[PDB]
């Protein structure tokens, strides 16, 4: 972990969850709208260095 | 045997669970979830020490599942029966092919063949039970067992026990 | 380059994961941690307790036994059948009620430099002489002295409850 | 369902199988299956390395196993029986060795059980080894001449070498041996880390190219803020 | 007899490896193979003809003296030693004291060797040692 494509996962990845129920903070068109907003709670792990979503 | 053993589990969290309060629902599940299990290779996961300090490392989300895997390392106290160990406990069902004794949260069965050859089975008292000069054996007595065998599948332990050596049998 | 020692309490083989030597979550080295049933009770009991004051924030054996089964109910999710086992086993079967007696207890047995297993049995399982305990726990021959292995009995017993 | 822990395939070890673990593989209707009552993958019961079994055989000295190459025609007795090792030959299915005298050469047939306890006798250990599974249905005693038993012997060599978008992920998305292709790999035991996408292919993974060369977490810092 | 178990019949010259043991019950030898078959398990009466002993796992040892019954007095003689406890000085000197006293306890583990008064033997022995 050093200290301190991706935008298709991440939209596909939140759409699934938004599909199964999961909260939402702001199914691809609101994964769109919180990318937009900055309102994803994920990170990035790119191979490591983790990037978070809103950053 | 009891023992506290240092564990580690692999809980996955379904995306309805994706709030700010996540922490909260893998503590739920880690406990609904190892308390009570029978893991093969530590034994009867029994209690969760240090309930307020789980470590909660980052999760994972799964490629096509949605869920998010989270690596969880916790303490916990485990029974983990060994072959050759001595035991008590509280005979629960008896039968013509043997007694249970019940060792905690593990059942112990001890054969015919492992009894001394002075008990007999007789079913003529009622629960049935095994009837020799100096004593009886029947349900809620207590006897002091060795573990003669373990077979440790993956989600259960089963043992055998024995009671013909010496020092061993009824208190 | 993996490929394919059965385990034995009397010869202190437990095998793979309940080695002596034990590496704990920081890393650093610690000593197999085997309890007796009056360490183990208190131990559960303590953890419950103290989860229970967790969630409210966000004696004779039979007082005993009901005051560990409501505790036991209230502090615990489903299937919690074996714990409850348990509990009941070990309060049916423990030799030193209060945490002082089990205090002297480890004090006394960790200066005779044993296998934590072969201890954990000694407070565990009842003996009267040092050929019951050494028949008992095979591990202790050629280990133990009977002289001292029968003082140590009697010392135990003295410390019994009731 | 299963209680297992589920993974993704790492690494492929390839390597051969020891006469010992085909045994102990083995089950043997016992290949509903009458061995799991099911689901069922398949259980075992119970030509390629020619050119292999020549050229270790000719760098190797065939009367002590011990390591001579190709050309050298003497034992050179450090350790050794002095024997002259002969000049081997591939005739169909049989390896045949001269010996040159010191007038035609010697010549006779190295037999099979010959060359096994050669390659015994020779010093991956643990995947691979020069001495070295019947598919499962998804996939001498008395007289015997010696001209008999050789004919049943090649007859039994022969045959056995004839032998030998559904989810939202995709709807938003719209040099190891199995990447080459296998009996070299087992041979060195080679190891595959099956980061190609070939390997993930033939696993049926994700594999580590445009979205899948990444992972996707997930995070509490943010998820505590946003509410 | 001579090298082998007499239970099993196991020859020295087959197994080099194969050892005996004596149960100080009926100082009767026997393989430590056989020992492990039969007595792991539990206590059994000891496999002779004619004898009905029972013998634990645990009491067997090694024989030192190749005579077996003078492995039979030194026992008994360890044993007797054990509860008799004397010297010359605890006697104040009194040297006929003594050796009279050494005769009775010679005396006493003879009879323990022949068993003529076992009974009786054994109760005094028990009371010497409590008191
Ligand atoms: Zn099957
Ligand atoms: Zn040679
Ligand atoms: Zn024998
Ligand atoms: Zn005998």
């Amino acid at each position: 972990a050093i200290p301190k494509y991706e935008r298709a996962r991440i939209l596909g990845t939140r759409a699934l969850q938004i599909s199964m129920n999961a909260p939402v903070f702001v199914p691809l068109r609101i994964a769109m709208k919180e990318l937009a907003e900055k309102k994803i709670p994920l990170v990035i792990r790119r191979y490591f260095e983790d990037w978070s979503v809103e950053e | 045997m009891f023992f506290i053993k240092d564990l580690s589990l692999n809980i996955t969290l379904h995306p309805s669970f994706f709030g700010p309060r996540m922490k909260q629902y893998l503590k739920t599940k880690l406990l609904e979830e190892v308390e009570g299990s029978c893991t093969g290779k530590f034994g009867y996961i029994l209690c969760v020490l240090d309930y307020d300090n789980i470590d909660i490392q980052r999760g994972r989300i799964l490629p096509t599942d949605g869920s998010a895997e989270f690596n969880v390392k916790y303490r916990a106290v485990v029974f983990k029966p060994f072959k050759g160990e001595v035991v008590d406990g509280t005979v629960v069902s008896c039968s013509q092919h043997g007694f249970e004794v019940q060792v905690g949260p593990m059942k112990v069965f001890v054969t015919k063949h492992l009894m001394p050859q002075d008990l007999t089975f007789n079913a003529g008292s009622n629960p049935p039970s095994y009837q020799s000069s100096e004593d009886v054996i029947t349900i809620k007595s207590r006897i002091r067992v060795k573990i003669e065998g373990c077979i440790s599948q993956v989600s259960s332990i089963h043992a055998i026990g024995s009671i013909k050596e010496d020092y061993l049998g009824a208190i | 380059r993996r490929l394919k020692e059965e385990e034995n309490a009397a010869t202190l083989q437990l095998g793979q994961e309940f080695q002596l030597k034990q590496i704990n979550h920081q890393g650093e080295e610690e000593e197999l941690i085997a309890l007796n049933l009056s360490e183990a009770r208190l131990v559960i009991k303590e953890a419950l307790v103290e989860r229970r004051r967790a969630f409210k924030r966000s004696e004779t054996r039979e007082k005993e036994l009901e005051s560990i089964d409501v505790l036991l109910e209230q502090t615990t999710g489903g299937n919690n059948k074996d714990l409850k086992n348990t509990m009941q086993y070990l309060t049916n079967f423990s030799r030193f009620r209060d945490q002082e007696t089990v205090g002297a207890v480890i004090q006394l047995l960790k200066s005779t430099g044993l296998h934590p297993f072969e201890v954990a049995q000694l407070g565990s399982l009842a003996c009267d002489t040092a050929d019951e305990a050494k028949t008992l726990i095979p591990s202790l021959n050629n280990k133990i002295s009977d002289d001292e292995l029968e003082r140590i009995l009697k010392e135990l017993s003295n410390l019994e409850t009731l | 369902y299963s209680s297992a822990p589920l993974r993704t395939v790492k690494e492929v070890q390839f390597g051969l199988f020891s006469p010992e673990e085909v045994r102990a593989i083995s089950v043997a209707p016992r290949l509903k299956c009458q061995t799991c009552q099911e689901e069922c993958p398949g259980h075992f019961g119970h030509v390629g390395f020619i050119a292999k079994i020549k050229k270790v055989c000719e760098c190797v000295c065939m009367h002590c196993g011990k390591l001579l190459c190709k050309t050298k025609m003497v034992c050179e007795t450090r350790g050794g029986c002095g024997n002259t090792q002969p000049t081997i030959r591939k005739d169909g299915l049989k390896l045949v060795g001269s010996w040159k005298k010191d007038d035609e050469p010697e010549l006779r047939v190295l037999s099979t059980e010959e060359i096994l306890n050669i390659f015994k006798h020779i010093s991956n250990e643990v995947f691979s080894r020069p001495e070295w599974p019947v598919p499962p249905p998804p996939v001498e005693h008395n007289g015997a001449p010696h001209h008999a038993i050789e004919e049943a012997e090649s007859l039994l060599q022969f045959h056995v070498a004839t032998y030998m978008p559904q989810s939202e992920e995709t709807r938003a998305e719209l040099t190891g041996a199995l990447m080459r292709c296998l009996f070299e790999a087992g041979a060195s035991a080679e190891l595959d880390d099956c980061r190609g996408v070939s390997e993930n292919v033939i696993l049926g993974q994700m594999a580590p190219i445009g979205t899948g060369a990444f992972d996707v977490m997930i995070d509490e810092e943010s998820l505590v803020k946003y509410m | 007899n001579k090298d082998m178990c007499p239970i099993c019949k196991t020859d020295r010259y087959l197994s080099p490896d194969v050892k005996f043991l004596v149960n100080p019950e009926c100082y009767h030898r026997i393989c430590e193979s056989c020992v492990d078959r039969i007595f792991s398990l539990g206590p059994a009466q000891c496999p002779y003809k004619g004898c009905d002993k029972i013998l634990r796992k645990n009491k067997f040892k090694t024989q030192i003296f190749d005579d077996v019954e003078v492995e039979k007095e030194v026992d008994i003689r360890k044993r007797v030693f054990n509860v008799f406890n004397k010297t010359i000085d605890d006697f104040n000197g009194d040297l006929v004291e003594y050796n009279k006293y050494l005769e009775e306890v010679e005396d006493i583990i003879y009879k323990l060797d022949h068993g003529i008064d076992v009974a009786k033997t054994e109760e005094k022995l028990r009371t010497y040692e409590e008191l």
